[PDB]
């Protein structure tokens, strides 16, 4: 009995996948091709668990999960037994997205919840939570990713239909907004970086009016450049909008019950590649 | 003007595969037969270099990623998937030619590092987190050799407890203290030098040094 | 509802009820369609031909000299097959032509070539 499981994240080198679902329970499997082999189950959430996600094996075995109860749950892998070491609930709403940073800037966490609130958790010396938080959107944030640099930077997606770009400020201390982006007419569902330290930068943001805008800064500088992925609505609301690492291709996980997937060619627009 | 109309020929056609385009350019280049841009050629590289990482074919991708012209761009593409791919690369003689293309040292013991990190060795770090390795060999001969290693590297508290080891005294025990305070193998370490004290004993000197194990204390007031 | 994100190994899951743990570990279908590349000994035949050289700017390898040639790749397709005449024609336009024979000036040599 597994109906509706609602994330899953790979580690690092892809042996332990983890699963969760809307019964509360997190799932870790040890995967080989077709055989994942169920190696634990965790109960600590007080509803639906939204999202799991690891850390860098930099830091250990960590898996930073967020669900219905508020609460984000650190977990930790500890001799082959699993053990909760942290928790982060200063939101007063149902925690939606959980994101770790790049390795290079610490362990950082990033939380997103329906409070419009997006929290950035160190985890100091002692092991012990330091949260920075800020405010995000209005009526809620759906999403919440990370972005690769050599001037810190994060998106999210808003239920105000907003697409916003923090930045890191050692004058404020918290996070300062530097750019928002407005092109949609319903919730933000997923808002995502692409991992590709190439000319230009891209963002997909998938949303629930079924559009998913890409949003390519040219650099540094001159603002993003809007363009509808197609200009026609999906048969369902999307979902999820993922980046790959080698190639720059996007997954698109739409209500529609297969997930579609688009390349940039030399037009500079997206085609469909599968 | 080729390239003119390679770039003419990539936005109307598909007749020109990713492997072909790459091949086709690096030839060209590296016979003086023609001229591309680096860009062009690195745009072809990046290319087919993605579409075997894509077929699972890492030492492949890895061999391709290395005719980038663009040194920042290579560096981080190949440290990248050396380091997310380290274990599948090291398996025969054709990977091996593989990590001898001239891939760093560093690179492939650093990503070794971490897959023993993750995995839950000790030479690559010779070669915070030492602390951490500290902690975790917490016999003599490979003290020894880790204090060699140090000094050939040259935490000071560490060292001198090593120094002590192998053999002020208050000094070091007050940097022990403070290592201690900075928890399993910390209290293993202290319960080590309790032994060594107890062993050295074996009068206001010795209470100064002094000044489970809450009973052996008891028992030796 | 679905869900799906890319993996490390480039690849990708999603939802999927029919197996056991509730995704699927999908192989990537790959555009790179042309059988030898899957072979590990054109790979090592291929790095027989190159030359590498540490950068200039940082340590990590970069190529120097290449040896490849259209006419390379040859061996490794079928005479019969569209490929192969692609592949061939393309050497016979642009590998170096040798010319054995030694000649009394070098525009000469140019024109036999």
């Amino acid at each position: 009995h597994n109906e509706l499981i609602h994330d899953a994240v790979l580690d690092y080198y892809g042996k332990r996948l983890a699963t969760c679902s809307s019964d509360k329970t997190i799932k870790i499997f040890e995967v080989e091709g077709e055989t994942h082999k169920l190696i634990d189950t965790l109960t600590g959430h007080e509803g639906p668990v939204w999202r799991v996600d690891w850390a860098h094996p930099k830091f250990g075995t960590i898996l930073a999960s967020c669900s219905y109860d508020g609460k984000v749950l650190i977990w930790k892998e500890e001799n082959g037994r699993w053990s909760q070491i942290a928790v982060h609930a200063v939101h007063s709403a149902s925690v939606n997205s959980v994101q770790w940073a790049p390795h290079e800037y610490g362990p950082l966490l990033l939380v997103a919840s329906s409070d419009g609130k997006v929290s950035v958790v160190e985890f100091k010396e002692n092991g012990t939570t330091s949260p920075i938080i800020i405010d995000a959107h209005a009526i809620g944030v759906n999403s919440a990713s990370w972005a690769p640099a050599t001037s810190r930077k994060f998106v999210t997606g808003g239920a105000d239909n907003l697409v916003k770009i923090w930045k890191y400020n050692s004058d404020a201390q918290t996070y300062v907004l530097e750019s928002t982006l407005e092109g949609h007419s319903d919730w933000v569902r997923d808002v995502a970086w692409s991992p590709t330290v190439l000319l230009r930068s891209y963002l997909a943001s998938v949303s629930q009016d079924r559009t998913c805008i890409i949003w390519t800064q040219d650099n540094e500088q001159g603002p993003w450049k809007k363009t509808l992925l197609k200009e026609e609505k999906f048969p369902d609301v999307l979902w999820r909008a993922s980046w790959s690492l080698s190639g720059n291709v996007l997954a698109l996980s739409g209500g529609d019950n297969k997930v579609t997937l688009w390349k940039e060619n030399l037009e500079g627009k997206w085609e469909p590649a599968g | 003007n080729t390239e003119k109309l390679y770039k003419e020929v990539r936005q109307r056609t598909n007749a020109l595969d990713v492997q072909f385009c790459w091949y086709l350019i690096q030839t060209l280049r590296f016979n003086g037969t023609r001229v591309f841009s680096k860009e062009t050629s690195d745009e072809a590289t990046f290319a087919f270099a993605a579409q075997l990482e894509f077929a699972q074919l890492h030492g492949h991708s890895l061999f391709v990623s290395c005719f980038l012209n663009d040194d920042k761009a290579a560096e981080d593409t190949i440290k990248r998937l050396v380091m997310r791919e380290i274990t599948l690369l090291r398996a025969s003689t054709n990977d091996h030619i593989l990590n001898r293309l001239k891939i760093p040292s560093q690179l492939i013991f650093n990503a070794q590092a971490l897959k023993d990190r993750y995995e839950g060795s000790e030479v690559q770090n010779l070669l915070d987190l030492a602390e951490m390795a500290i902690v975790t060999s917490l016999v003599q001969n490979n003290e020894l050799k880790t204090l060699r290693e140090i000094l050939n590297e040259f935490v000071s508290i560490n060292v001198f407890e090593v120094y002590l080891k192998l053999v002020q005294e208050t000094i070091d025990s007050l940097i022990s203290g403070m290592k201690i305070f900075y928890v399993a193998a910390c209290c293993n370490v202290m319960s080590q030098e309790i032994v060594s004290k107890i062993l050295e004993k074996n009068k206001a000197k010795l209470l100064e040094l002094p000044l489970q194990d809450l009973m052996k204390c008891t028992y030796k007031i | 509802y679905t869900f799906a994100k890319f993996s490390t190994g480039s690849m990708l899951l999603t939802k999927d009820i029919v197996g056991k743990s509730g995704v699927s570990i999908k192989r990537l279908p790959t555009e790179l369609q042309r059988k030898f590349l899957f072979d590990d000994v054109y790979l090592d035949k291929e790095i027989e031909k190159v030359t590498i050289e540490a950068r200039k700017s940082n340590p990590y390898p970069q190529i120097s000299e290449s040896s490849l040639l259209f006419k390379d790749a040859l061996d490794y397709m079928e005479k019969t097959s569209s490929d192969y005449n692609l592949w061939k024609l393309s050497s016979i336009l642009f590998d170096p032509v040798s010319y054995p024979y030694k000649t009394d000036n070098d525009q000469v040599k140019m024109a036999l070539l």
